[PDB]
C-alpha cells in the first residue's frame, strides 16, 4: 500500500532502500499462477465470470526457489503491492533491502543470466497499465546496469516498441537523472464508489484504492506500537551464517 | 496491575451484586465509546461524496 | 470376498488451504454477525413500513448507502464472502481475495474468532468396509440412516464383517429380525433386536442365516468442535443455496447431499483431523451466506 | 465469630402490587445511588499506596 | 416396457382461491406475529413470577381477557385462522370468514403481507417417470430421499430413463455400486458413485448391468419464494397438528405426509405456478396455528 | 402365519421411579430455565468484548464464580442434573442424589407452568404386528418412515394384516404401486396410492397381488403432553450427547436411536400411560443438559 502511493522515481527508490526483502516476499501458499478459473461477480451477472489468474493480482502465488523467482516476487510487489511465496529464502537475503538485491553485488545473488523477455511474459506485461510497465522497466534497468547487461536492455526495448515509448529516462549510475525525472508512477492515491470490478486485477487494485484513505490515518499509531522496543530488521548485524541454495 | 491494552485492573474484596451491577453498566457504556477515527468514518457515510 | 462401502465416503476431494489463519477466521465471524443483523433489520423494516432499520444495517454491511438506480447485492463484503466460500471447498478453486480486504473487513466488529468454543453432533453413519463371502449379497443404501440388506444363498451360515471406522463415537444397529453380532474372537450372544457399539472397539462379525434376508439399520453420532454461533439449520440451508447458485462447480470435485456427509467424508480421509477445521470455517461462512441472500433477494 | 455482609439497603415490596413495577422503580433509585445512570468511565488507577 | 412414478406426485387436488388478497395476507401475517408473542409470554411469566404478561398477550390475540372458568380458545382470531386454513387446502371447502372480520383482525398489528421477499429450500425429490424395458424391475420408495431399486434379469445390459421434471434445481444421485449415467444422445462416462445434475437438462439414461440389484438414492433441492417470517420447523409441526385436528378432512382431496410433499406435488401440476402462491400462504397460516394451539391446547 | 414387528417396539425396559414428584419436577424446570440463560449469555459475551453476562449466568447456575484456572464444571446443579438423567432412564440406576439437595436447587428460580401445559408431535410409526400367510415374506425397516416390503410367491392373492396399535392419532400409508386396503371384515375399495387411517379404527387388511413386490411407506403422528418450554430439536441433540457421555450405560437396558423412538416405545407398553410422564421429565432434563454442555464443554 505504501509502495503503490509513490509517484516519483525519487520516492520509489527511497522506499526500496528502506524496505527489506521480507515485505516483498509472502508466507501464504496461494494457488497456481496461470489458470483459467470461474469467479463470482454477483453485482453484474448471475453466471460465474471467467478470468485467468496471474502474478499481477495482489494475491500470493507459488514461486520457485531461484533468482528468477525472487526477481518476479520483487517486481510483483512494486507493480501490485503483494509478493509471492518463495519457500525458505533465508535470513541473510530477507534482511537486505530491495534496492540492494537489485543494484548491489554484496547480496550473494547472481543475476547475469536473467532473460527480460521471459520475465515480462511470466509477469503478463500485456495486461499492465502505463504506470505498472514503467515500474517494471525501472527494475529491469537497475538489474541491467548492475550486471553490465545494458545492451540486452536495449535489445529488449527495441523488440517491444510500445515499451520503448514509455521507457524511463534515468541512468542508474547518475544522480542528476533521478533528481530531474518527471515520471508519474503512482497507482494508489487519494481521489470512487464502494463497488466491485469484473477483473481480478481491477477488483484487487480498487481495494487498495479504497483502503488508502483509511490507511493514511490509521497506520501511524498502530505501527509505532509494534516496533516500540524492536530492533530494525534491515541490514541487521549477525554472524553471517550461510546462504544456502543460491 | 496493568492489562495488555494498558487499562488498570483493580482486584478488591467487594460484594456480588455490587460487582455484577457496576461491571455490567461499564460494559454498556463502553459499547458506545469509539475511537475518533471510527467516528469520522461513520460521519462520512452520512454526507455527500464531496 | 466381496467389498461394500458407503458412497459418500469414496474419494473425498482436497479442501482449501487458504483463508484459515486468525485474521480470516475473524472475517468469517464478522460476516456472520453482520449478516444476522441484516435479517433482523429486514423484519423490522417490514413491520414498521420504514427503510431506516434496513439502511442502517446495509450501511454497516456494505459500507455504502443504498441507491435506487443500482442493485443491492451486499457490496464488497458479499463479493469477498462468496469467493472465499469457493476456496474452502476445493484446492482447485482460485484464491482471488486480497488480504488488505480481509483485514479491513475483519475490523467492522469485535468478535472472538475461535472456532472451538462448543461442539455439534453430526448424524452421518460411516460404513468404511463390509466384507462378505462368495455366496452372500450385500447392499448399502443411505447416508443419515444406512440400510444394509444381506441375503445368504449358500448352504451354511455366513460371517459378515462390519467396519465403522475409528471416528464415530457411537453406532446403534437395529435389525428387521433378531440377529447375532459379536466382536473379533468373542462368543456370540443370543439374538437381539438392537445393539449399541463403539466403532473404536473393533471389527464386528454378524452371523447371517440362510433363510430370509436380513436388513440392518445403522445410526451414528459424532462430535465435532464448532463455534458458539454455529447453527445446523442455517448451515444446511446455506449449503443447498451454494450448490444451486453454482459456487461448487469446480473441476474434479465430489458432490454431497448435505453438509452432514461432507464433513464426515472429509473426516475419514488420511489427514481428516486437519481437514475438519477448514470445513467448520466453511460451515460458518455458509451460515453467513444463507442469512445474507435471504435478506437481499435476487430472482 | 466473624462474617462479611453486603449492605445494599432494604427495599420493601407489597404483595398485591406488581413486582416488576416495583423493581423498575427501585432500579432507577439503585442506579442513582451507585452513580451509573449517566455515561461514565471508571478512574480508579490512582487510589493505591506503595 | 413399464413406467414408475413417485407416489406423492399423483393427482394433486385443486387448492382454494379465497383469502389470497392483500387484506387476507396481512391477516395471516398478524396472526403469526401475535401467536409468536403468545409463546414468548410464557417465558416472561416465569421471569416475572406473574401471569400479567400472558394476560396482555392473550387479550390482544382474542380481544377478551382470559377467564379461569373458561378454557382459553383464542376468540375470533382463533376461529378465523382455523376456518381460513380449511379453505386453503381444497376448493370444496367453504369460505365462511367474512371480509369485514378479516380487515378488523388485520388492523391489530402493522405488517406487510409480502410473500415474495425471501426463499426456502424444499427437499422433496420429484420423479415424474422412470421408463424401463422388459425383464427389468423398478421400484421407487421414499419422498425426501427416494431409493430406486433396479434389477436386470435379462441377458444383456438395459437402458433405463429418468425424468425429474422441469422444476427442481438440482438432483444428486448416489448409487450402491458405481454406475453409468448420461444425458440423451451423449456418451457414457466411467462408472462413478455420485452424479450431480440439473433436471432441466433432459431425460437421463442409466445403464443397468445384469447381476445384483442396483439401488440409486436421489436427493433434490428446490427454491420457492416465501415470506421472511417463514420457518420450516414450525410449518411442518403445524401441518401435522392440523391434519390430526381434522382441518383437512374433506371429500375428494389427497393426503400428504409432510408440507414438503404437498407444495412440491402442487408445483408439478398442470399449472403449478398458480398453486404455489396459495400453498405458501397456507404455510404461514399453519405456522401461526402451531404456535397458537401449543400455547392454548383444546 | 408369520409375525413381523418394528425393532424399536420390542421390550421397553422399565423406567426409573424416583425424582418424579412436584419438587423434583420443579428442579428440572429451573435447570432448563437457568441453562437457557447460560447459553444466551455465552453468545452475548462472545459477540461483545466483555464477559459480564456469562459471569452472572454461571454464578447463578453453579453457585460459584468462574475462574480462569479451574475448569467450568457447572457446579452442583450440573452434578445433580447428570445423576437424575441416569436415574430416569432405567430402574437399575443408583439414584443416590439427596432430595434436600434437589429442593435447594429448585428454589433458585420459580416457574409459571407445569409438565402438562402443552403438547408435542412425535413422528415415529408404531407397527405392533404384521401378519402374513405361509408363502409371503414381509420385512419392516425404519422408524421415522417405516418401509414394509412384501412379496407374494404363492398361487393367488394374499391378505396381510396391519396392526398400528391404538395410541397413534393418524397414520399415512403410501405405496410404490396402487394397492387396496380396508378394515377387517369390510369390502375392499379400488386401488389408490395414499391412504389416511386412524389406528383405533382397527386392524387393516392389504391385498397383495402375485408378481412384483409391493413396498408400503408409513408415516405416523402422535400427540404427547409436554411443558411449554419443550423443544424437540434441543431434546434430540441432548439425547445424543447423553448417550455419547455414557449416561445410559446400565445393565439390562435397551438402546434407541432417537428420543422420539424412546418415548413411543415406552408409550406402547403395559402401564405406558404412567411411563410417558417420566419420559417427558427426562426429555426436559436432556434439554437442559444440551444447553449447559454446549456452553460449558469438558
Amino acid at each position: 500500500m505504501d509502495v503503490l502511493s509513490k509517484g516519483s522515481l525519487k520516492e520509489l527508490l527511497a522506499h526500496l532502500e528502506k524496505t527489506p526483502l521480507e515485505e516483498a516476499i509472502s508466507y501464504r501458499i496461494g494457488t497456481v499462477p496461470y489458470q483459467n478459473v470461474l469467479i463470482s461477480r454477483n453485482e453484474y451477472y448471475n453466471q460465474l465470470y471467467p478470468d485467468t489468474t496471474s502474478l499481477i493480482d495482489g494475491v500470493s502465488r507459488e514461486g520457485q526457489r531461484n533468482v528468477n523467482g525472487l526477481i518476479m516476487s520483487i517486481i510483483s510487489y512494486v507493480v501490485s503491492g503483494s509478493g509471492h511465496y518463495i519457500p525458505n529464502i533465508g535470513f541473510m537475503l530477507l534482511r537486505r533491502s530491495i534496492l540492494d538485491i537489485l543494484t548491489k553485488h554484496d547480496t550473494g545473488l547472481v543475476t547475469n543470466n536473467l532473460n527480460y523477455g521471459i520475465i515480462a511474459r511470466n509477469l503478463t506485461v500485456s495486461k499492465m497499465n502505463c504506470e505498472q510497465r514503467k515500474r517494471m522497466l525501472i527494475c529491469f534497468k537497475l538489474l541491467a546496469y548492475k550486471d553490465g547487461n545494458q545492451n540486452d536492455y536495449e535489445i529488449y526495448l527495441n523488440q517491444n516498441i510500445p515499451l520503448k515509448q514509455i521507457a524511463p529516462n534515468f541512468i542508474p549510475g547518475d544522480m542528476r537523472t533521478v533528481i530531474h525525472n518527471q515520471d508519474q508512477l503512482a497507482i494508489v492515491g487519494i481521489p470512487l464508489t464502494q463497488s466491485t470490478e469484473l477483473s481480478i486485477r481491477d477488483d484487487n487494485a480498487k481495494s487498495y484504492k479504497l483502503g488508502y484513505v483509511d490507511w493514511y490515518n490509521s497506520n501511524s499509531f498502530l505501527r509505532e506500537r509494534s516496533e516500540f522496543n524492536l530492533i530494525r530488521l534491515k541490514d541487521r548485524d549477525t554472524k553471517y551464517g550461510k546462504l544456502n541454495g543460491w | 496491575y496493568p492489562d495488555a491494552d494498558g487499562n488498570d485492573v483493580s482486584i478488591i474484596f467487594s460484594g456480588a451484586m455490587s460487582h455484577a451491577i457496576f461491571t455490567y453498566a461499564q460494559s454498556q457504556w463502553n459499547k458506545n465509546i469509539i475511537k475518533l477515527d471510527d467516528y469520522i468514518r461513520e460521519i462520512t457515510l452520512t454526507v455527500p461524496k464531496q | 470376498a466381496n467389498r461394500a462401502t458407503s458412497a459418500f465416503l469414496d474419494n473425498p476431494h482436497p479442501v482449501g488451504v487458504n483463508y484459515v489463519d486468525e485474521g480470516s477466521r475473524q472475517f468469517v465471524a464478522v460476516a456472520e454477525l453482520l449478516a444476522s443483523k441484516l435479517i433482523d433489520s429486514s423484519r423490522e423494516s417490514d413491520e414498521s413500513n420504514s427503510d431506516v432499520p434496513f439502511v442502517q444495517a446495509y450501511s454497516k454491511f456494505a459500507d455504502d448507502n443504498p441507491r435506487h438506480l443500482r442493485v443491492k447485492t451486499g457490496g464488497k463484503m458479499a463479493n469477498a464472502l462468496t469467493n472465499v466460500i469457493r476456496s474452502y471447498y476445493s484446492i482447485n478453486a482460485p484464491a482471488i481475495v486480497p488480504q488488505v480486504e480481509i483485514d479491513r473487513l475483519a475490523s467492522k466488529a469485535t468478535v472472538s474468532g475461535d472456532m472451538y468454543n462448543s461442539y455439534a453432533i453430526f448424524n452421518s453413519v460411516p460404513i468404511v468396509e463390509v466384507l462378505s463371502p462368495a455366496r452372500t449379497t450385500v447392499s448399502i443404501v443411505g447416508s443419515d440412516r444406512a440400510d444394509v440388506t444381506m441375503l445368504n444363498t449358500g448352504a451354511g451360515a455366513a460371517n459378515i464383517t462390519f467396519n465403522f471406522g475409528q471416528i464415530a463415537e457411537t453406532v446403534i444397529l437395529k435389525g428387521s429380525v433378531p440377529f447375532q453380532l459379536a466382536r473379533l474372537n468373542q462368543p456370540m450372544p443370543a439374538a437381539r433386536f438392537t445393539y449399541k457399539l463403539r466403532p473404536l472397539d473393533g471389527p464386528f462379525i454378524v452371523v447371517l442365516p440362510v433363510g430370509n434376508p436380513l436388513v440392518i439399520s445403522a445410526t451414528a453420532a459424532t462430535r465435532i468442535q464448532v463455534p458458539l454461533a454455529f447453527n445446523k439449520a442455517l448451515v444446511e440451508s446455506g449449503f443447498q443455496t451454494a450448490m444451486n447458485d453454482g459456487l461448487f462447480d469446480i473441476q474434479n470435485v465430489n458432490y454431497y447431499s448435505s453438509f452432514d456427509e461432507f464433513i464426515i467424508s472429509q473426516y475419514h480421509a488420511q489427514d481428516g483431523i486437519n481437514r475438519v477445521s477448514t470445513c467448520v470455517i466453511l460451515g460458518l461462512a455458509l451460515q453467513a451466506y444463507d442469512q445474507m441472500r435471504r435478506a437481499l433477494p435476487v430472482r | 465469630h466473624a462474617l462479611i455482609k453486603e449492605d445494599l439497603g432494604q427495599w420493601p415490596v407489597e404483595t398485591g402490587i406488581s413486582l416488576v413495577n416495583q423493581a423498575g422503580v427501585f432500579a432507577v433509585q439503585l442506579a442513582n445511588k451507585l452513580g451509573i445512570d449517566k455515561p461514565f468511565v471508571l478512574d480508579a488507577g490512582s487510589n493505591y499506596f506503595t
